[PDB]
């Protein structure tokens, strides 16, 4: 097939992966801390909300509840 | 109120119990006995 070729002015944004990789093993002050620039963007985080508690009820798993 | 107290729920996976069989016979669960109460039984109701 003939393939549509040509130049486009692209642009690189913010929001790289290097400052969003956030992880936590045990205890406070997590070991993989992202850069502290949220700015009205608290999208839950490393939590387990009531909407996600209702999903594992639908599977019927009773010991994953006590583990998590 | 089982997720608040940390109890196992009675629906889904915790709707039953599993138990393990001992698989022992009644030949080993015997009241083993050889001349224990024979001394005290005869000399307790004779002529009295």
């Amino acid at each position: 097939a003939y393939i549509f070729f040509g130049p486009i002015y692209y642009q690189k944004l913010k929001h790289m992966v290097l400052d969003k990789m956030h992880a936590r093993a045990r205890g406070p002050r997590a070991v993989l801390t992202r850069q502290p620039t949220e700015g009205r963007s608290r999208d839950g985080g490393l939590r387990l909300g009531e909407m996600e508690r209702d999903c594992v009820i639908a599977y019927g798993a009773s010991q994953l509840l006590l583990e998590r | 109120e089982c997720i608040i107290l940390g109890q196992t729920m009675s629906i889904g996976t915790g709707s039953f119990k599993v138990v393990k069989g001992t698989n022992i016979s009644e030949k080993d669960l015997v009241p083993k006995r050889c001349l224990f109460e024979s001394l005290s039984n005869e000399a307790a109701l004779k002529a009295n």
